[PDB]
């Protein structure tokens, strides 16, 4: 996160960190959507171009935590996966098209102040927030400028219309994205960055009072460049696939 | 440019 | 669960606000 500032306590209880058991390293963020159910960006385990191809064996899910790099000793819960799922359709080859997978925890969470679900959205709730100026909030323990912070980093920004995407890359742009960002002449900055991927994209509805999950951290180039943005999956439109493998193997 | 590493390899503590 | 998804028990639970979630509530107009 660049331009962001710490997360308070529990304010993001959904965070997970995508750990690697040898070398340790943090892969990605994630998010916790049920009691044995994680979410993430499909190029945080499969992308080709890198060679990489994480399978079950080669991670850890780390829940609860604040501190980026500390083993937070009765906070955080720490996972192994039963089972990793990426979308069918994920387009690694031009674009990061889908840019989603979900993972299966071999035994459920119980539930703390510290650890909590995010909610998935509805047709409703997708349509009266995702609207060019309405602001998301991001978190992640990534890169502060396009350096890694010492605990948890939070930004809020506001959606950009689809046109003014399109306009800033070279990059073909699906309905499966949206773009998130202050413009030049808006005067505020802030971004997601490298080590931010697969984190929550929120917002918080109005009408009922709670925290809804609408993007992943997906790309973009550089961080925090005058006329750039960054991309995150549209949620929304990926949740009957989703629901889909919720409903075949779990819950 | 795909998120696509925290880094460190370095200051990370013992799970 | 994700019954009770998207309360923090910190939070809404409580009934206390975090330091930023005004910008956001403002913006949805």
């Amino acid at each position: 996160i660049v331009e962001g500032s710490d997360a308070e306590i529990g304010m993001s209880p959904w965070q997970v960190m995508l750990f690697r058991k040898s070398p340790q390293e943090l892969l990605c963020g994630a998010s916790l959507i049920s009691d044995r159910w994680v979410l993430t960006a499909a190029h945080c385990l499969l992308y080709p171009p890198w060679d990489k191809n994480f399978t079950e064996n080669d991670l850890l899910v780390r829940i609860g935590k604040h501190s980026r790099t500390r083993y937070e000793r009765n906070i955080e819960k720490i996972s192994m996966l039963e089972k990793i799922y990426i979308h069918p359709r994920y387009n690694w080859r031009e674009n990061l098209d889908r840019d989603i997978a979900l993972m299966k925890l071999k035994k459920p969470v119980a539930f703390s102040d510290y650890i909590h679900p995010v909610c998935l959205p509805d047709r409703e709730t997708a349509a009266s927030l995702l609207q060019a100026g309405y602001k998301g909030r991001v978190t992640g323990w990534g890169n502060l400028k396009e350096g890694q912070p010492s605990v948890l980093q939070v930004v809020n920004l506001p959606i950009v219309e689809r046109p003014v995407c399109k306009d800033s890359t070279r990059i073909r742009i699906t309905d499966n994205m949206f773009c998130a960002g202050y413009k030049p002449d808006e005067g505020k900055r802030g971004d997601a960055c490298e080590g931010d991927s697969g984190g929550p994209f929120v917002m918080k509805s109005p009408f009922n009072n709670r925290w809804y999950q609408m993007g992943i951290v997906s790309w973009g180039e550089g961080c925090d460049r005058d006329g750039k943005y960054g991309f995150y999956t549209h949620v929304f439109r990926l949740k009957k696939w989703i629901q889909k493998v919720i409903d075949q193997f779990g819950e | 440019d795909p998120x696509g590493g925290g880094g460190g390899n370095g200051d990370f503590e013992e799970i | 669960g994700e019954a009770d998804c998207g309360l923090r028990p910190l939070f809404e639970k409580k009934s206390l606000e975090d330091k930023t979630e005004r910008e956001l509530l403002e913006s949805y107009i």
